Order: C-alpha cells, then structure tokens, then sequence
RNA sequence: AGGCGAGCGCCAUGAUCAUCACGACACACUUGUUUAAGGAC
RNA sequence: GGUAAUGCACAGUGAAGAGGUGGCAGUGUGCAUCUAAGACUAAAUACAACAGGAGACCGAUAGCAAAGAAGUAGGUUGACCG
RNA sequence: ACCACACGUCCCCGAAUACAGCAUAGUGCUGGAGUACUCCUUGGAAUUAAGCAUAUGAGUAAAGGAAGGAAAAGAAACUAACGAGGAUUCCCGUAGUAGCGGCGAGUGAACAGGGAACAGUCCAACAGUGUAAUUCUCAAAUGAGAAGUUGUCAAAAGGAAGAA
C-alpha cells in the first residue's frame, strides 16, 4: 500500500514562487454611476405606491416596545436564514428611524 | 338575438354556459357580473386616484391649445426631406410611454396628460408619484381616445411637451394654474384616503 | 424459442417436455424448447463474447 | 426606463394594490374556460424577458391546474404485492404543475410551436399560468431573425420532450458534483455508462 | 396612575393588540324559488 | 454512493440587490472560486427495416418458423396459433 | 420481339373529412402510419437472502406521450487547495476504491494523469424624437389602406475544391 506515510507537517510545505499583484477595478465611470442611481430610484416609488407587508407591520410594532429578541425570533421563522433575518431588521429600523 | 336585460344577466351562472353557440352570451355574463363586483369593493389610495379627471370643458380647453402642435403624417414627411432644412427647431407634442418616462426623468418634461381606461393598469400606475417628486405638473384624462383625437392618430397611454411658445404662453399658464388644483396640489391628502363603495 | 409451448403435466400417460399449443395441424402436441427435441434450441447457444484473438 | 418600475411593483406580492388585483383577475380566471386565449400578456415586464413581442403570429393563451398531490390509480386501495409498495395518499408528482398546463395547450393549439410560460395567480383549488405561441408558417415570423429559429424541424412538439423552461426542471440537470446522476446528457444516459460491460480485443 | 396584611402577594379600574357569541347588510360560494332564493354559514 | 439531506415534487411561509459554493449539524470572522431563476450550437458517440462486401459458421430432423404459390396449407366465437 | 431508365394514367374501403380544433392582411396548419437507436412520464412480480417482513432483482419489464438521421447534452451561481487548472460528448484509468447496507445478502460514484474531436454566441435589463426611420396590400410612377407608440426596426454577394 503506497498511502499514508508521510507526516501531516511535512505534506503543508511549499515551493517558493514569485507572485504578481491583483489588477484592482475601483474606477466606476460616468455612466455606470447614474445607471446605479436610477435603480435605487425606483425602489423607493414602489415602496410609496404599495406600502408594508403584513409581517414588516408586525415586526415594526415589536420594535417600539423594545421586544428585540422577539422580533428576532419571528423574522427567523418567516425569512428562513438569520442572516436575511438580520438584515431585514436594519433595513426596518432605518425606514422608522 | 334578443338582448337580455341587466336582471337576466345577473342571474346566471356563467359555469352551465358549454355550447360553442353559447360564447358571446358567456362572455357578457362576465362583463356585467364584474362591474358589479368592482363597484362593492374598497379601491386602495393609489388606484383610487384614477378616478377624479378632467370635465370636458377643461378638456376642450386643453385640446384647443395642444392641437397646433401636431405630429407629422408619412406625406408631409416625404415632402420635407425632399427640401432642404429650413427655419427655427418645430415644437411637437409627444407620444407613448417610453419616450415619457425618460423626458420626466431628464427633467425636460414641462406638462403632461395620462388616460384612466387603460388595462392592465400597472402601465401608469406610478406616473403620478414620479411627477410629483420631479416637480412637473400633470392632469388625468377619461379615455385612451381623448388623446388620440388631439394628435389624429391612434389611441394611447400618454401624451407630454416640452416646450411653449411665446404666442401661448399666457393661455398655457392659466391652465397649468387650474390643473394643479385639482391634481398635483392635492396629492398629500388623496394618498391616505380608500374608494368608498359606490352610490 | 419462437414458439408458445407448456407442458402437459403427469396423468397422461406421456413424457413432461414442453409441447407446442396448436390446433389443425400435424405440429399439434409436438415437443418444442428443449435440446433432445426436433427444431428446439440447441446446448449452449454460440455466443459473440468468445475471446477470438491471442496475446 | 418604464420597465424597471412595473419590475418593483410585480415583485411587492403583498403590497395593497398587488392584493386588490390578484383577487379581481382570479376570481374571472375561474368564470372562463379551462384553456383559453388572451387579449394580451397580464404582465408586459415579465412577458418581454421571455422573448414575447406584439408582431403577427406571436399568442398568448391562459390555462389552470388542480392543485395538491396525485394519488395512485388503483382501485379500493389493493396493490396485489409488498407492503412497502402499498401506500395511496401523499404521493407527489414528478413534474411541476406548470408543466401540465404547457402540456395542454399544445395539445389544444397543435399547429404553433410552445415558447415560454409564467405564473400568473393562485386560489384554494386552482393555479394559472399564460403560455407564450408561434406559428411557424406565418411569412412575418418565416423572415424574422430572433425566432426563425422555431421553424427548424427538431422544435416540433418541444413540452413532450422536458425542453421548455417549466418542463426542465424535473430533469435533475446541472454542473459540478451535486449533479452526477446527470452525467452524460440525463439519468438513463448515466445508467448505461454504468451497467456495461467492455470487452476488448487483446485482454 | 389606586386600596389591604405583620417592597412582597392579594384585593380595585384605567389606558394598549389579538379574540368567542349575537345582530344587519350583500360581493365570494350554493340551488331549474333563476328578471328568484339563501349567504360568509 | 451522498452518509445530522444527493436530486425532484406538493402545501404553508417567503428575500436581498447583491448573492451562491468549498462531500461532517450549529454560530461568528477573514480567505479562495463562481454568477441561478431566459435561449442557440458543429465535430468526435448509438442502432431496425433496405442495399453492398467478407467469413477456421450451418449444410435439408441442421441453418431463420419458412432453400418451391411461407406467416402459406390449415385452425380459435375471439384475442391469437401454425 | 424483348430489356433498362424516367414520365403519363392510377377502381372501392381505410386518418376518411361536405369533419374537428386552431393561426394570419391573406395563403393555411395539425390528425393516421413507424418507433431498433434517443428524450419525457408511469411503474410490477417471479427471483436472491438457503425461512421472511426493510433490502435485492430495478427505476428493469409492461402501459402511455414525442422527434430525427442520429437524438440528448453543452460554453461554469465548475473543480481544487497544486508552483493549480479551465464548454459538452466519447475512449483508457482512478475502482469493485471512498462509502451505502436486518453493517446481512449485496450494492457503489467523482477530481487527477494519458488520448479522439475541437467553436463559440444570442435575447431582456438598454434604439435616431429637428418627427416610426419598421413590416404588409392594392394602385401608380407617385397615391390610398392594414399592423404597430401596452414599442416596430441593430446589413453583403461571392467559390473552387472535396466526395460518391
Ligand atoms: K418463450
Ligand atoms: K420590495
Ligand atoms: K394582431
Ligand atoms: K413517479
Ligand atoms: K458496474
Ligand atoms: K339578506
Ligand atoms: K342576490
Ligand atoms: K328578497
Ligand atoms: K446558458
Ligand atoms: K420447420
Ligand atoms: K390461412
Ligand atoms: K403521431
Ligand atoms: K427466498
Ligand atoms: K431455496
Ligand atoms: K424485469
Ligand atoms: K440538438
Ligand atoms: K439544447
Ligand atoms: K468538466
Ligand atoms: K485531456
Ligand atoms: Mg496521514
Ligand atoms: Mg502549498
Ligand atoms: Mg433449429
Ligand atoms: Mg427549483
Ligand atoms: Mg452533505
Ligand atoms: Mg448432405
Ligand atoms: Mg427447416
Ligand atoms: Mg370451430
Ligand atoms: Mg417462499
Ligand atoms: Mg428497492
Ligand atoms: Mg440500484
Ligand atoms: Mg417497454
Ligand atoms: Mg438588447
């Protein structure tokens, strides 16, 4: 059997090579900036035209009273991940903010 | 054959309606049970707005003015570019939704009407809150056929102007002042306010 | 294998091959599928998988 | 431009004026009949992703499913076998509803090609869905340059054969290691790669 | 924000969200009472 | 094969514009790699009817059921059988 | 005379239709046959476990839908942790392995490394506003009308080779 004989240790090491550097893109154009603008434009039209759903209504009750870890547990339940669980309570807290 | 009265039509249940024969009538049982339907409902604020439009004095006001700045037919198209370019830029008014929302977006924009009667209605549904927060004024308008008899041509969603002449300009402001009143002024109030059932 | 056959089972005073269902006919009651039978399959069928050639 | 806006309206379900309208537009859905055409598409964003435009010999039909599981069709519950392989209830089809409707309308309007389909409203008994349809031997489309394409003889009868977007699904399609049942073009193709066997010349 | 027994639990009543019967209308749904009858059952 | 879910469905519930993955459940945090929910695509691969060429194959109880007017003579109420 | 190549003629029943469903400005299209090979559904039991109920045979048989000379797939919400590679399909191989399993009987893949053949592109998001510039019909040598603003319209002839 031609496995498992050398050390864990000795398997990490590595050959020295010489890197090049990532080509950074940070340079957003003209164009690009209003495009990105009349996207977010918009989003606030429809949230004026239609209003709150009715779990946004119930999770924004909650966090008048204080009941954060409530309000925590809901959205859980309702969204599935506690990650979109937190950042749909940041997004809430602004808009009463 | 004979034409069923608003009682009839009411009673029956579109459901046993199965025979080839029997389409048009199926189709009219549906018509008139939707109205009813409609009118016994609460209309939330941004559909109710629709509802409020011009009288057709305002409207033949209106219609007096923008007529003279009428669209070019193929005809008189032709002739033209047979000549050579000639004069000072036309001013023209506009058509269709597109061109619309982009000239409302530039800000070039400077007045605009909207029809009611158009279904599916999401296609106007936001104009009113965009103008708003543009600054422009506007005005609503019962029928896709109203404009389309300003411009002599087929019926559409929307018409704009971006541009007064001089010649105008007194008359253009008088009914600018008479729209805002009864549109753009009131808007704060009217977003809060649900389509009572109908009388 | 074509054909539809069975046997007839003890009682009848005759040897359990399969025999072949017919009717009007001499082929009527002959012994079909097996390989000590007439126009049967034979012992070991020839076959394609046979090693053919030679390392 | 307009799109981008009815884009953020069609997406807000449970806005007030998305409720006013998805219970008006599916209480008349269910007055009319089973499959039935159009005046045009409900949703003009939605409809123009999929490759709709309003030029001659391009239809939009309408058509409902039942909704919930199938059960097995025997009769009194007897399955005549084991009974790990005698269960009725709780069944679930392979397929997505979607795909019956596309199924039905080919069906019904055999001498135009299926393109796309979408959602368009649901209730406690049905759900409904509009199929987007060309018509092959129409000189408009026969000289068109986006789908011309259609008019190609292996596009007959696409919904039979898990082609189109709502029939595709079920396949179990896809790229990288979650997805090596599919190796080879779908789960039979995979089958016999791996039930043969090789039998070489010198060996 | 009141009252009782050597701030405690117990007894008063005043604001905040669901919510179970009962009424009275008509729009879903039901029925050849059908230019009609029921009715959120 | 997919093991505290590999893929596919049905009912409830239901996102973000930024998200998905790194074969063992969870929470946090850097790092690497990609961009779903719209479409098209040649060549290299598979195998009947019908035609052509070959063979350490069979030689009229064999070889296809059938080397002649063979799916024929003939048979089942029928499906079918020969 | 006779033969070989093509054409003309081609009774009645049969999808069998003076019909059904459906599209266009209009002309029209589908239906039945075939289905070895390819794609999509539905879905057994004999048998093995020396009994048998989970499991096996097997996502196989049977039954339905559909297409072509092939069909399906296909240009990474992909692998990998190397000093990394780079669409799909096929062959040699990793491998009767990692694992799944009354952990019993039995089942069972992937990347690498060596090759055959090689090719990349479209729609939406996002079309001239000093004029729908776009498609179709009839006339005419320059007019009438239909579709369309709930959005139309984003360019080349051309050739000698190769094979039967
Ligand atoms: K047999
Ligand atoms: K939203
Ligand atoms: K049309
Ligand atoms: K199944
Ligand atoms: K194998
Ligand atoms: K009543
Ligand atoms: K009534
Ligand atoms: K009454
Ligand atoms: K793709
Ligand atoms: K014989
Ligand atoms: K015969
Ligand atoms: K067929
Ligand atoms: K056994
Ligand atoms: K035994
Ligand atoms: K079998
Ligand atoms: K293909
Ligand atoms: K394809
Ligand atoms: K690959
Ligand atoms: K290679
Ligand atoms: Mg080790
Ligand atoms: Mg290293
Ligand atoms: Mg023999
Ligand atoms: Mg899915
Ligand atoms: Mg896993
Ligand atoms: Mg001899
Ligand atoms: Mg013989
Ligand atoms: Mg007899
Ligand atoms: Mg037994
Ligand atoms: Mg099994
Ligand atoms: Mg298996
Ligand atoms: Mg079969
Ligand atoms: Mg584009």
């Amino acid at each position: 059997m031609k496995i498992n004989k050398l050390n864990n240790a000795s398997k990490a090491l590595s050959y020295p090579v010489k890197k090049l550097a990532k080509t950074e893109k940070a340079p957003l154009t003209e164009k690009q900036q209003r495009s990105k603008e009349l996207k977010k434009f918009a989003m606030s039209i429809a949230r004026e035209v239609g209003g709150l759903a009715p779990y946004e209504l119930r999770a924004t009750e909650l966090l008048r009273r204080d009941e954060d870890k409530r309000c925590k547990k809901f959205m859980k339940k309702r969204l599935g991940s506690l990650k979109m669980a937190k950042k749909k309570i940041e997004l809430l807290a602004e808009e009463m903010r | 054959d004979i034409q069923l009265t608003k009682k009839q039509l009411l009673s029956m249940n579109p459901r046993k309606l199965t025979n080839k024969a029997q389409m048009d009538t199926r189709k009219e049982v549906i018509a008139t049970r939707k109205e009813a339907l409609v009118n016994a409902i609460k209309l939330p604020p941004a559909l109710n707005q629709f509802t409020n439009y011009l009288s057709e004095e305002d409207l033949k006001e209106v219609s007096d003015i923008l007529s003279k700045f009428r669209p070019e037919t193929r005809k008189e198209r032709k002739q033209r570019l047979q000549n050579e370019r000639k004069g000072p830029k036309p001013i023209i008014v506009k058509q269709g939704i597109k061109h619309v929302t982009k000239l409302i977006e530039e800000k070039k924009a400077k007045f605009v009407l909207i029809a009611c009667d158009v279904d599916p209605i999401e296609v106007v549904l936001y104009l009113p809150t965009l103008c708003v927060k543009m600054g422009i004024p506007y005005a609503l308008v019962k029928t896709k056929e109203d404009l389309g008899k300003i411009i002599k041509k087929k019926p559409t969603t929307c018409l704009c102007l971006c541009d007064v002449s001089s010649d105008i300009k007194s008359k253009f402001e008088n009914v600018i002042a008479k729209c805002n009143g009864q549109f753009k002024d009131n808007y704060e109030s009217a977003m809060k306010v649900w389509g009572s059932p109908k009388e | 294998m074509r054909h539809s056959a069975k046997s007839w089972g003890t009682g009848r005073a005759m040897a359990r091959v399969p025999r072949v269902r017919a009717g009007g006919t001499r082929r009527a009651g002959q012994g079909a599928n097996a390989n000590f039978c007439r126009g049967g399959r034979m012992f070991a069928p020839t076959n394609v998988n046979r090693r053919w050639n030679r390392k | 431009g307009y799109l981008q806006y009815l884009k953020e309206i069609r997406r807000d379900k449970q806005s007030s004026v998305m409720r006013y309208l998805l219970r008006v537009r599916c209480w008349e859905y269910r007055q009319n009949t089973a499959i039935h055409r159009a005046s045009g598409p409900t949703y003009l964003d939605k409809a123009r992703m999929l490759g709709y435009r309003n030029i001659p010999g391009m239809c939009i039909f309408r058509a409902r499913v039942r909704r919930g599981a199938r059960p097995k069709k025997v009769l009194k519950g007897n399955t005549h076998g084991k009974p790990s392989k005698s269960g009725v209830y709780q069944r679930k089809p392979a397929k997505r509803l979607q795909a019956f409707a596309e199924i039905r309308v080919g069906r019904k309007c055999s001498n135009m090609r299926v393109f796309n389909s979408y959602w368009v409203g649901q209730d406690r008994v049905y759900k409904y869905f509009e199929v987007i349809m060309v018509d092959p031997y129409c000189d408009r489309i026969k000289n068109d340059k986006k789908i011309n394409w259609l008019c190609k003889p292996v596009m007959k009868h696409r919904e039979a054969r898990g082609l189109t977007n709502g029939t595709k699904t079920s396949r179990g399609l896809g790229k990288g290691i979650r997805y090596n049942q599919t190796k080879g073009g779908s789960k039979r193709a995979a089958w016999r790669n791996r039930n043969t066997q090789s039998l070489r010349r010198y060996r």
